[PDB]
């Protein structure tokens, strides 16, 4: 069941990932043929672990940045400045108090 | 001429693990087809090192893809890559006397 899921999969993944031309498209016996024996494992590799171009610029950028804005420095400098936003709004309700 | 050099070329450009232990000629069988070839030269010919992610990568986008968090596609991906891209110079954050101050 494996060796046509496989194929079927790696059709699609082909196709819809990498724009692979029609005519350059691997067909349903030819995927069979190459995942069979050796080929169904290190296929199964490319489909996890290889993607087009734009999928791969996409993932990069969105850690690159994400990481980024995600790092405790980050965080530490907001709530620092949220605790200077809290005391001079304190300074200013203590002060009314007064 | 060995047509399954230019395979292993690739599965090397993928960052397989076996792709050392794997000869050109041990899948020389793939390459025997033009059905097959139709496609095995577009791989061969079209596939860098650049259209592979690292495991470290893929795993940080699997946990962000459970975070929910919205995913950097089109105009907000090349948005944030160009403000990293103009942060690349020297840029004066992460600065440890102003968090003092």
């Amino acid at each position: 069941m494996e060796l046509a899921q496989e194929a079927r999969e790696l059709g699609c993944w082909a196709v819809e990932e990498m724009g692979v031309p029609v005519a350059a498209r691997a067909p349903e016996s030819t995927l069979r043929r190459l995942c069979l024996g050796q080929g169904a494992d290190i296929w199964a590799y490319i489909l996890q672990h290889v993607h087009s171009q734009r999928t791969v610029k996409k993932i990069r950028g969105n850690l690159l940045w994400y990481g980024h804005q995600d790092s405790p420095q980050v965080r530490r400098k907001l709530e620092l400045e949220a605790a200077v936003t809290r005391l001079r709004a304190e300074i200013q309700e203590l002060d009314q108090s007064l | 001429m060995s047509c399954g050099n230019e395979f292993v070329e690739t599965l090397k450009k993928i960052g397989y693990p076996k792709a050392d232990n794997l000869n050109g000629e041990d899948f020389d069988w793939l390459f025997e087809g033009v059905e097959d070839e139709s496609f095995l030269k577009w791989f061969c010919g079209n596939v860098n090192e650049q259209n592979v992610l690292s495991e470290r990568e893929l795993e940080a986008f699997s946990i962000l893809q459970k975070s929910g968090k919205p995913i950097l596609e089109g105009a907000a991906l090349d948005e944030a890559l160009k403000t990293c891209k103009t942060s690349d110079l020297k840029t004066p954050r992460l600065d440890d006397k102003e968090l003092e101050k």
